[PDB]
């Protein structure tokens, strides 16, 4: 699961080229994709 | 000690270094001086 | 030159203990025995314990006297730094704070004595659980009454508590007695058969008015320590430069030691 | 972007009031105030 | 660990009569209330000792004195005045004094004050303003106890001293008007104990009754270069405390 308040991000991105692009693009979707790196681990692992 | 629901398996760090109980130089076997700095182990006083 | 005193507290429990024992400044404290570090299990009730036992008002008041004087002005981050009043010899005016619920003006004769009034700040700890206890600052004089009126009570103890001043009647409270407290009256049968002797025959005879020279000299002695030897002994004095007259209860105050 | 945050604290300091003085005594200067404050957060809208 | 100083205020048109004889003044001993770097004259005479019509009594006197600080005086700057304050433990400045007794000293003991109970005629009659200033004595703590004893011994009655070789023999008489009966309470308290409302006065009066008497010292005599011994009226440094 993904909390909301974030995934009003993600549901559509109105920013349109915000001008600071390192304040909240980076610490949520990297925050974010490791786990979605994780899932799919997840099936990756579970065959063995 | 109300830690003992503020865990679930608390054993194996509370038998390390529990302070000495008694005397470690006197003639015979006293209760410990308040002044005691030995943590000391004791397998029986964990089983019981 | 100061005789200094370590207290650091250790690594073990959260911080928002001594942020809120850092409240706590000019607080007094005094330490069983002497040695150049100190700890919290040494200044603690704990460590005030006899035979297990808490000890009483009473048993409370006769320990107190063989413990060395010291006053808290810091709280590192990390330690606690306090002076060794007792007997040390320090320049500045060692600044306390007047927690016991009497006004104080410029020129009292504080002194120290146990639990007392209703309720007090009595903090213990969480994880190693060590309970100290902080003598209530008081000054002199209404200690000397309340000595009086607890050997009152001590005279029913075996045998078989409200003050005023300010207009403020407050009372004092004293637990279950052992029967020790033999410690007591044994303190008046040696404090009152020596203030009269064979001089004061003539003593009955001008009362329906209302060599003795020798009888007059020795009773003031005695009489000095009818206070100090069953009470305390006051150890600061108030002396405030350029503040106001009116020093309240709960207020920081500078005191230089007597 | 008050929009992914919990709670923020802005604190501040100002200097206490001491005019030069006259003869000498122990005092203790103070060392700071250290006040700090919350913040409390709303939203509205509106309909067409 | 730098002295405390304090300054006090002076009358302005004086006499040169009684300017010779605060010119005289140097080396006594006298108490202040509360430590004030701006504290009058009028503040350290009679006038604010506690006057209720009459002067108020040497035994409350000498229980202010006792809660009262001090101050010993040194060389006098004819305009205003200028005197060391002591009690608190002022750090290293020159004490010396004028011995304000008729009895002899010796070197090394000690020093503490006591109502004065002889004369008042070692005061400044500063009769240009209307305000007089009282000034104590000073003796040996290893004989108050027989200063005060020997007075009231003579008292009760009514209603020698020596040292180092030396033959010498209102509120005077209010002093046992607090203190006669707390030994025949005595003697009838050892019988009626082998009530409760009672402890409050014999413990309460002992205790309030037996310090004033017992006092601490707070002044050692010592010279380090000239006389070794005093006689009434000369200049000896000390120690503080």
């Amino acid at each position: 699961a993904i909390a909301s308040e974030a995934l009003s991000l993600l549901s559509n991105t109105y920013v349109d080229g915000t001008e600071i692009d390192s304040s909240l693009r980076i610490r949520a979707i990297q925050q974010m994709a490791r786990n979605l790196r994780t899932v799919l681990d997840s099936f990756e692992r579970g065959t063995a | 000690v109300n830690t003992n629901c503020n865990t679930l398996d608390r054993l194996l760090m509370e038998a390390k270094a529990v302070a000495s109980q008694s005397s470690t130089d006197t003639e015979y076997q006293f209760k410990r001086p308040p002044g005691s700095t030995e943590m000391t182990q004791d397998p029986c006083g964990l089983f019981q | 030159m100061p005789f200094e005193i370590e207290v650091l507290l250790p690594g073990e429990l959260s911080p928002a203990e001594t942020s809120a024992l850092q409240k706590c400044e000019g607080k007094i404290i005094t330490f069983s025995t002497l040695r150049h570090r100190a700890s919290l299990v040494d200044i603690a009730l704990s460590s005030y314990y006899i035979n297990g036992a808490p000890p009483d008002t009473l048993s409370l008041l006769e320990a107190y006297r063989m413990r060395f004087a010291a006053v808290i002005t810091r709280v590192i981050p990390g330690k606690l730094l306090a002076h060794a009043i007792g007997v040390g010899t320090p320049t500045p005016g060692l600044f306390i704070q007047n927690t016991s619920p009497v006004d104080l003006c410029n020129g009292d004769y504080i002194c120290l004595l146990p639990p007392v009034f209703g309720s007090a700040d009595s903090i213990r700890l969480d994880s190693v659980g060590l309970e100290i206890v902080f003598p209530l600052t008081i000054p002199q004089t209404l200690m000397r009454e309340i000595i009086a009126k607890v050997v009152a009570r001590a005279v029913e103890r075996t045998a078989a508590d409200v003050i005023c001043y300010n207009g403020r009647r407050y009372e004092l409270e004293t637990n279950l007695q052992h029967r020790d407290g033999d410690a007591a009256i044994r303190t008046l049968v040696l404090n009152l058969m020596f203030s009269i002797n064979e001089g004061c025959l003539l003593l009955l005879a001008l009362i329906p008015t209302l060599p003795i020279y020798e009888t007059i000299s020795s009773w003031i002695s005695t009489s000095s320590r009818l206070g100090d030897t069953l009470g305390t002994r006051a150890i600061l004095r108030v002396c405030v430069f350029d503040g106001p007259s009116t020093v309240h209860p709960g207020d920081r105050t500078a005191v230089i030691q007597v | 972007e008050l929009a992914y945050v919990r709670d923020g604290v802005i604190q501040f300091e100002v200097q206490q009031p001491m005019i030069a003085r006259d003869g000498p005594h122990p005092v203790d200067q103070p060392v700071h105030n250290y006040m700090v404050k919350r913040i409390h957060k709303r939203s509205l809208s509106a309909a067409f």
